[PDB]
Formats: structure tokens, C-alpha cells, sequence
């Protein structure tokens, strides 16, 4: 009923109105233990964008590679292994700068997606509706990609061919 | 006081029902079940039956956009579970009958699911209520005959070995 | 609810709102039938031929699973039948 | 698995001069009844082992369903 994706069963309580993306669709009840949608919106946004990027990154180094010999792996999954553990460590090192601020960030804001990351202003000036819509553009992006690379890491990982 | 048995007595759960209710319930399994849970298992199996008897009549006389879909519709299982298409259905199915554990569960509970009601009419073929119950009816009498129909599609086509007359 | 009881025979809600409704002129002869068919089938599978890798039976099996379940299905018929059900 | 033949999983065991570790007197078979010890390790048959725990494995995951929860059973 109040399901927008599953349009037979009545959403959960903490699923309404705002937070831009809420189509009613939590059949478990995950969000009935949760005390807000806070912490779990921003979970979903980070995994929207990680894997927004992995798929940027799985076609891109499907096509294009850098000038060096130890990025000339095409399959993705054999680039883990083949890269070098300095250049792996270099950006696991890179990921845990951002992540330690943001994780002292996440667990009490009330906005703990919003990171301030909009170096171009393509917000400043934006309407709340266009804002909104936005939002829904990045959630729905996030999620299909989210699918998309799960899929290619199977199909890597169940036949090798990284694409197609 | 049965419509459909005039002899035993009208079953006590069953008063009207825009799903065609005749009054059939001669061992009392109304009685047994919520009235909902048993018309939802009856309109699962309606559903199944029709588009089960439909493909294996279809995939007796026009089925082979391939090699391995050059099969009889009786050894269609085997080969196709070699294959990979029925572990492909098998999962989505699996999906969806998750999803409907939980429709189960909100209707026998609350809310206002009528059983069998998965709000799927993307081409609105019923407009109003009267439209409703009586595609309702329709499509459980044609559902009823459907799961006799593959029953004896079934029956014969494992006590022979033929075409669409079985 | 309150399952609790003190009386003969315990209140007929403690079967389960699907036992709850069932006669006891059901439950009794199914209990019956269950354990007879249960007894055979432990007694197919082994007893009268001994069990073997390539002969384990489903049916003996899952039959089997009936004798335990048999012995709930009459304890409930007796709730029932002592419910004036 | 699927097809039910579950027996194909108990044919061609561990010989009795199967060499722990190597593929000497070795067998395909991975959920067997065997009972008693190795020959060689004088310890549980691991096929032994491994069908003990899936038989509690599916023990437990039926026996876990028992109490009630969101779903009204
Ligand atoms: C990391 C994954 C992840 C996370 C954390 C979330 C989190 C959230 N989603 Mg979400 N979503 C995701 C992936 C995810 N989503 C994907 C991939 C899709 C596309 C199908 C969607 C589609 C979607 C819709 C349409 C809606 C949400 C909503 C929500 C919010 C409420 C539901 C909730 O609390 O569930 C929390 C979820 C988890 C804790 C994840 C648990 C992990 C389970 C067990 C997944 C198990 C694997 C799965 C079955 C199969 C994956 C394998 C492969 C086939 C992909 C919450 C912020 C609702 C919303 O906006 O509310 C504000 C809403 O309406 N999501
Ligand atoms: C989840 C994000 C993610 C992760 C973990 C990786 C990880 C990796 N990439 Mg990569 N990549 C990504 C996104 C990502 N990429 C995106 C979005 C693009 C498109 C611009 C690329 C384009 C790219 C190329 C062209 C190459 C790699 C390569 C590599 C491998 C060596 C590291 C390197 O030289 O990076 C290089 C990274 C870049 C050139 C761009 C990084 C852009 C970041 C994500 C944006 C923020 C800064 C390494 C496994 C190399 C490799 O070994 O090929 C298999 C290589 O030649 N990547
Ligand atoms: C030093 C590196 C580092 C650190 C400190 C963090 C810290 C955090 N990450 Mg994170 N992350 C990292 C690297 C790191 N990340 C990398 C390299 C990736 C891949 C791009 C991610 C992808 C990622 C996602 C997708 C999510 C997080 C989330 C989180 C938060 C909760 C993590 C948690 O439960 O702890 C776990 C504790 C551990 C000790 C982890 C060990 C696991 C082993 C080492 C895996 C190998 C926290 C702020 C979550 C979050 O912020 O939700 C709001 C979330 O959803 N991270
Ligand atoms: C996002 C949607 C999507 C699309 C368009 C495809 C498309 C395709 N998948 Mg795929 N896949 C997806 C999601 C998707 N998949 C997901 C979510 C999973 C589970 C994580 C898989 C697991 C999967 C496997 C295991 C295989 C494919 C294969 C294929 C190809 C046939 C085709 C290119 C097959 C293929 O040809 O691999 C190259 C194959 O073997 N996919
Ligand atoms: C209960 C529903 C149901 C189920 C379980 C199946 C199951 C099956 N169908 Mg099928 N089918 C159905 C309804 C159903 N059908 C309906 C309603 C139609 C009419 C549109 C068809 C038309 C159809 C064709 C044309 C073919 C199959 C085939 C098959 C087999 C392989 C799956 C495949 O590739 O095609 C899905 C498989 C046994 C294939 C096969 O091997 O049959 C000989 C095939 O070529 N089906
Ligand atoms: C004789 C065939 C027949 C008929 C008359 C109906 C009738 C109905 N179905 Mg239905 N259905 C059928 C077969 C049929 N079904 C089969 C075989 C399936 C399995 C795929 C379904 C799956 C299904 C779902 C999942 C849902 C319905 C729903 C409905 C109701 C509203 C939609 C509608 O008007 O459909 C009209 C259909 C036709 C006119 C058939 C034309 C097709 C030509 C081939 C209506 C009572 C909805 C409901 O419960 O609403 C109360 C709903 O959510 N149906
Ligand atoms: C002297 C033995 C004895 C007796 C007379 C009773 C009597 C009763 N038990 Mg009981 N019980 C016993 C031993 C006994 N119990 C033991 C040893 C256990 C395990 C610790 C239980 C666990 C148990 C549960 C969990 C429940 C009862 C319930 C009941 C009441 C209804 C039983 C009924 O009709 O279920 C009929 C049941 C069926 C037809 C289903 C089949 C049950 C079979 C035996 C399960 C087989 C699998 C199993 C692993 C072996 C009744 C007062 C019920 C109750 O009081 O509700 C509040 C209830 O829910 N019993
Ligand atoms: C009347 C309907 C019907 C019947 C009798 C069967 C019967 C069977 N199916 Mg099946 N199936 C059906 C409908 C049906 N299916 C439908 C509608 C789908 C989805 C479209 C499937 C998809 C499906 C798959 C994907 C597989 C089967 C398999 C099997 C066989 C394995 C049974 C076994 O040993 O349990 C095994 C026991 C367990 C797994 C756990 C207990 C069995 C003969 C399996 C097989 O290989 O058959 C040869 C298999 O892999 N089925
Ligand atoms: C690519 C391909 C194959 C191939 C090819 C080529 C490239 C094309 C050509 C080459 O030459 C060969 C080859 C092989 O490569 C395509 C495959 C075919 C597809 C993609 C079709 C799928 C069939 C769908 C079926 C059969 C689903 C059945 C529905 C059920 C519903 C169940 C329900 O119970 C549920 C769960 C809820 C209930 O409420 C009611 C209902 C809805 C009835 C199952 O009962
Ligand atoms: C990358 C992306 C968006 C990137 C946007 C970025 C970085 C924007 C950053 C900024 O805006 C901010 C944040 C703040 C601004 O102030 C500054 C900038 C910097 C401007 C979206 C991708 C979104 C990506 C999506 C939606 C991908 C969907 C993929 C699908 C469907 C793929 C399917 C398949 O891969 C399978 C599954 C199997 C294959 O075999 C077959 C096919 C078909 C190829």
C-alpha cells in the first residue's frame, strides 16, 4: 500500500516522506531496529559512490591503462594481484585519511553523508526541490551501479571475461 | 444451505466472496486455515497452473530459438536444469516468494492486502469494482480448470508418449 | 491466551490457532493413521531390511518423521476431544 | 546435490592404505558412514567429520525456526 516498490506492502514506520530515495522498500523491517535513517542512508550513499567509482574504474581500465607496464593488467581482478602493493597501500593509506575524519564525522552528525564535498558549487544557488532531485539522481545512480559491479565481479570471477 | 453441495450444510466460514464463492467445503478446511491464507494458496496455484499448462502446450509445438530447447516438454526439466534457465527461474521465484511471505504476513495481520493482490495491473484491464470481482471470478474458474488440465496434461503425457491430444 | 490451566484438561489455545479448530474426531484416527503409517515405514526402511547407502527412501524416511509427530497429533485430539471439540 | 542423488557423495571412500596428506590409496567420496578411526592417523575419518557437522548444521538451521517473530509463526 504505502510501498512505492513493492506497491502491496505497507511501508515501515521510519520509511516517509523526507530523505530523498524512500520508495517504501524495506520488506525485512531492517529499519525498524535502527534507531534513525542516518547512519544507514549514509552507509548506502558510500556504497552508492564506491561502487559508482568501481564501475568508472572496472570499463576505464577495460579500455584505457596508464603508460606503465605494471598497469597494463586488463582484467580487473588479475590487476589486484599484479599491481604492485605499493601503489594498493598508497590508496588504502589515502582512503583511511578521509575515513578517520568522516568516521569521527558519521556516528553523531545528523548529516552524516554530507562530507562538504562540492569543490565545483554545482549546489550553491540549487532550489530544495532541485536538491532533492538531485539527491534521487545520485541514490538511483548508486544503487544500479552497486548491481552493475556485484555483477561484473561475479561474471569475473565465474567465467573471466571482466566485461560483456 | 451449500450452494455448490445441497445436501451438506453451507460452510460456516464461507458467506460471500467476490472470488466465487459457491459454498464448496465439504471436509471443513475453512474451518482449519484463515479464509485468506487458503484464497491466497488458491490463487498461487491458479496463477502457476494456467502459465504451466499454457507452456507446456506452447513448448510442445513452437519452442526452439536453439539446440538444447529441442526437447518434448517431459524431458524439458532435466535438460533445462543441465542447461541453467530453471536455476535462473528457480532464484527470481525464490525472490518473489520472499517478498510474499512478508504480503502473507502483513495481510493475517493487519493492513488491507486482499489475498492474491499484488496491485500488478500496469495495462488496467479492470476499471471498477464490478469489473474486479468479475475478472476475479474469471480468473480463479479459469485457474481451476487450468490445474485440472495440467494434472491430466501431466497424467498422460507420463502414461504415453505423444502431442497435444495426450 | 493464558495458556495456564488448572482444570482436566488444558485450554484448546495452547494447539495453536490451527489445531485449536480441528474436531477430535479428526485429530484421533489421524494420529492413529500417522503413527501406523510412521511404525511401517521405520520398519520398511529398517527392521525388515537392513539400511544400505543406495536404499535410504524419502518416504520411509520423511514417513518415519510421522511417529514422532504422531504422538502430537494425539495428544492434541485428546485436548479436543476433553475441549468438547 | 540437486538431482538427490545424495548417495554419489559416500561412493569410493578412503581405502585402509590411504597416506594422510598424499594421494595414495585415496578416494573422491566427501560425506561417507564409516565409523572407527584411519587406519594410518588413527583418529575420525574427515569425511566422517564433515558429514557429521552438515547433518548438525541442518539440525540446527530447522531447529532455529521454533519461536515466534515478525512473521506470525
Ligand atoms: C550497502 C547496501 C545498501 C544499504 C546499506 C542500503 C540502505 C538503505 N536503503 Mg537501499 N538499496 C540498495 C543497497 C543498499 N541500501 C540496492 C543495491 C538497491 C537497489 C535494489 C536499493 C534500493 C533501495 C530502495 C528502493 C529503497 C532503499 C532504502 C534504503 C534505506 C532503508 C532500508 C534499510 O534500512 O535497509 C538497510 C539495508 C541494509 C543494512 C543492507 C543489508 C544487506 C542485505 C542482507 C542484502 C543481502 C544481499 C542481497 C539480498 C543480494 C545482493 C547480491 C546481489 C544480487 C546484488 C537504507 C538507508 C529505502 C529508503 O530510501 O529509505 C530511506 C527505499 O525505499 N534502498
Ligand atoms: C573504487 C575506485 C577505484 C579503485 C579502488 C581503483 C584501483 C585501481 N586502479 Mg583505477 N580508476 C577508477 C577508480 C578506481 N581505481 C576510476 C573511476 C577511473 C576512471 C578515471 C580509473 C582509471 C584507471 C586507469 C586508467 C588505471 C587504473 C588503475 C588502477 C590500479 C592501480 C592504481 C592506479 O594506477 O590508479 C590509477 C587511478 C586513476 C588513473 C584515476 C583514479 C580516480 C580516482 C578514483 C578519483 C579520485 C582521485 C588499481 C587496482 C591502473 C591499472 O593497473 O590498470 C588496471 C590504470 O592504468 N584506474
Ligand atoms: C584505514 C582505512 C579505513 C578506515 C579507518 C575506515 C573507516 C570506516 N569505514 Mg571504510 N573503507 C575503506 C577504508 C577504511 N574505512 C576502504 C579502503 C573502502 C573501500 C573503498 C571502504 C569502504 C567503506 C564502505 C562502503 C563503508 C565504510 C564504512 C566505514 C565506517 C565504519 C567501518 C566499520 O564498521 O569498521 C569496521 C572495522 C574494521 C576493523 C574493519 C576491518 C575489516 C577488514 C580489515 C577488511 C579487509 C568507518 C568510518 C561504512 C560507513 O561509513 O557507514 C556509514 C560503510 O558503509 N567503508
Ligand atoms: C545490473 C544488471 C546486469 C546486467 C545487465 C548483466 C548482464 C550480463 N551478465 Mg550479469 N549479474 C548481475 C547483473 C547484471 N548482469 C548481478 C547482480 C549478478 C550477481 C552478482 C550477476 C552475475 C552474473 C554471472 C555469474 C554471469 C553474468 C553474465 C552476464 C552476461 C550474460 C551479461 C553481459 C554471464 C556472462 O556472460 O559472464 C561474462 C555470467 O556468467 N552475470
Ligand atoms: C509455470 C511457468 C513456466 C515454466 C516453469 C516454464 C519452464 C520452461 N519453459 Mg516455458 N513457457 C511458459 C511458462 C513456463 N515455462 C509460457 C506461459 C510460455 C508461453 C509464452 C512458455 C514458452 C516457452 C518456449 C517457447 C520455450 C519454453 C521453454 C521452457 C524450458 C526452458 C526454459 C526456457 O529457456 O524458456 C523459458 C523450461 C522447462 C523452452 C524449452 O526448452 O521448451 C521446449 C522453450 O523453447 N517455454
Ligand atoms: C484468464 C486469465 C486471467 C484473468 C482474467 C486475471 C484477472 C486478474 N488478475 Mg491475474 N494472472 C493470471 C491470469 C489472469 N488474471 C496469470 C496466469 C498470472 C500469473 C502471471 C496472473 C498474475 C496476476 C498478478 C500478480 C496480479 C493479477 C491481478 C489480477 C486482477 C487485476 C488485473 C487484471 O485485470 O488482469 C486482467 C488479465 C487479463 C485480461 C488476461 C489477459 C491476458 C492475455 C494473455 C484481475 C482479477 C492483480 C490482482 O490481484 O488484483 C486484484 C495482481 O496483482 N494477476
Ligand atoms: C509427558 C510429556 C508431555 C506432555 C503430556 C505435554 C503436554 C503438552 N505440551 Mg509439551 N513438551 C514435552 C512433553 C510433554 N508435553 C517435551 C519433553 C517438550 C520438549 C522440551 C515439549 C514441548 C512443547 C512445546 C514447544 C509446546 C508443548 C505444548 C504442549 C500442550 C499441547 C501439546 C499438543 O497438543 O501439541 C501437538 C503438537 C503437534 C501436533 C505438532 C507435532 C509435535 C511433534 C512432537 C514434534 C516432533 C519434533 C520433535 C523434535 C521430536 C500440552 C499441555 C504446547 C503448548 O503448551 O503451547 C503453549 C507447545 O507449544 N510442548
Ligand atoms: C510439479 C513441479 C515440479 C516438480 C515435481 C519438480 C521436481 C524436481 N525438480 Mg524442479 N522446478 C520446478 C517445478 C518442479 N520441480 C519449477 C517450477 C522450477 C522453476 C521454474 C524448478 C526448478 C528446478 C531447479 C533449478 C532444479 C530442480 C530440480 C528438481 C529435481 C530435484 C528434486 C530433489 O532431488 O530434491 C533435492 C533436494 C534439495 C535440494 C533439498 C531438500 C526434482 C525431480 C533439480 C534437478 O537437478 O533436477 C534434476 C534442480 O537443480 N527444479
Ligand atoms: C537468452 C535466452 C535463451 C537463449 C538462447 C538464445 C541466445 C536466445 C538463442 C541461442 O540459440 C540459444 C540460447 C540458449 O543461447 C532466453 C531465455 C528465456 C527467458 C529469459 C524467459 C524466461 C521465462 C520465464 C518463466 C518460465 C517464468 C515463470 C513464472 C513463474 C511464476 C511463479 C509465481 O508463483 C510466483 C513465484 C508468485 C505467484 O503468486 C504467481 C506466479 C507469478 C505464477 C514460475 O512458476
Ligand atoms: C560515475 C558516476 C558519477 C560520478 C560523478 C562524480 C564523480 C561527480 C563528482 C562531483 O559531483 C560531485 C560529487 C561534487 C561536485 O561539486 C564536484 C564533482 C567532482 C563534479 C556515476 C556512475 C553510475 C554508473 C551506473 C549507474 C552504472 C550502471 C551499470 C550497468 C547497468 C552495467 C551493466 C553491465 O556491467 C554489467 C552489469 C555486466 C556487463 O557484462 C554488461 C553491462 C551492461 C556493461
Amino acid at each position: 500500500a504505502q510501498s512505492k516498490a513493492l506497491p502491496f506492502l505497507k511501508a515501515p514506520a521510519k520509511l516517509d516522506g523526507s530523505l530523498a530515495g524512500d520508495f517504501g522498500f524495506d520488506p525485512m523491517g531492517i529499519s525498524d531496529q535502527v534507531a534513525n535513517l542516518k547512519y544507514v542512508r549514509a552507509a548506502e550513499l558510500k556504497h552508492c559512490r564506491v561502487a559508482m567509482l568501481g564501475f568508472l574504474g572496472w570499463v576505464v581500465q577495460q579500455y584505457v591503462h596508464l603508460p606503465g607496464e605494471i598497469y597494463a593488467e586488463s582484467n580487473p581482478l588479475k590487476a589486484l594481484t599484479s599491481v604492485p602493493l605499493l601503489s594498493q597501500i598508497q590508496i588504502f593509506l589515502f582512503i583511511g585519511a578521509i575515513e578517520l575524519a568522516t568516521l569521527d564525522q558519521t556516528y553523531t552528525a545528523d548529516k552524516p553523508w554530507d562530507l562538504g564535498f562540492d569543490p565545483l558549487n554545482f549546489s550553491k544557488g540549487k532550489s530544495e526541490q532541485q536538491m532533492k532531485d538531485l539527491e534521487v539522481k545520485e541514490l538511483k545512480n548508486g544503487r544500479v551501479a552497486m548491481i552493475a559491479i556485484m555483477g561484473l565481479i561475479a561474471q569475473t570471477l565465474y567465467t573471466g571475461v571482466p566485461l560483456f | 444451505k451449500s450452494k455448490a453441495v445441497p445436501f451438506l450444510p453451507r460452510p460456516a466460514a464461507l458467506d460471500g466472496s467476490v472470488v466465487g464463492d459457491v459454498g464448496f467445503d465439504p471436509v471443513g478446511f475453512t474451518s482449519w486455515l484463515p479464509l485468506s491464507y487458503l484464497q491466497e494458496a488458491e490463487i498461487k496455484h491458479c496463477r502457476i497452473a494456467m502459465l504451466a499448462t499454457l507452456g507446456w502446450i506452447v513448448a510442445d509445438f513452437v519452442h526452439l530459438p536453439g539446440a538444447v530447447h529441442e526437447v518434448s516438454s517431459l524431458a524439458a526439466h532435466d535438460v533445462a536444469v543441465k542447461s541453467g534457465a530453471l536455476a535462473q527461474i528457480l532464484i527470481w521465484t525464490s525472490i518473489a516468494e520472499a517478498i510474499s511471505v512478508i504480503a502473507i504476513s502483513q495481510m493475517l495481520e493487519g493492513s488491507g492486502r486482499q489475498p492474491g493482490d499484488f496491485k500488478f495491473d500496469p495495462l488496467n484491464f479492470a476499471k471498477d469494482e464490478k469489473s474486479l470481482k468479475k475478472m476475479q471470478l474469471s480468473e480463479l474458474k479459469n485457474g481451476r480448470l487450468a490445474m485440472l488440465a495440467f494434472s491430466g496434461i501431466v497424467t498422460q503425457a507420463a502414461l504415453t508418449g505423444h502431442a497435444f491430444p495426450y | 491466551e493464558s495458556t495456564y490451566w488448572e482444570g482436566k484438561a488444558p485450554p484448546s489455545v495452547v494447539l495453536g490457532p490451527f489445531l485449536s479448530k480441528i474436531p477430535s474426531g479428526v485429530l484421533g484416527p489421524a494420529s492413529l493413521v500417522a503413527l501406523i503409517v510412521g511404525s511401517y515405514c521405520t520398519h520398511e526402511s529398517n527392521i525388515f531390511n537392513t539400511l544400505t547407502v543406495d536404499t535410504i527412501y524419502p518416504a520411509y524416511v520423511l514417513g518415519s518423521f510421522l511417529t514422532p509427530i504422531s504422538w502430537g497429533l494425539h495428544v492434541a485430539a485428546w485436548i479436543q476431544k476433553m475441549n468438547k471439540a | 546435490f540437486f538431482s538427490g542423488n545424495w548417495k554419489a557423495y559416500a561412493q569410493n571412500p578412503d581405502t585402509a592404505s590411504h597416506i594422510f596428506g598424499s594421494g595414495e590409496g585415496s578416494g573422491t567420496a566427501i560425506l561417507t558412514f564409516l565409523g572407527g578411526f584411519h587406519p594410518q592417523t588413527k583418529s575420525l575419518w574427515l569425511t566422517d567429520m564433515a558429514h557429521h557437522h552438515l547433518a548438525i548444521a541442518v539440525l540446527f538451521i530447522v531447529a532455529g525456526h521454533m519461536y515466534r517473530t515478525n512473521w506470525l509463526i
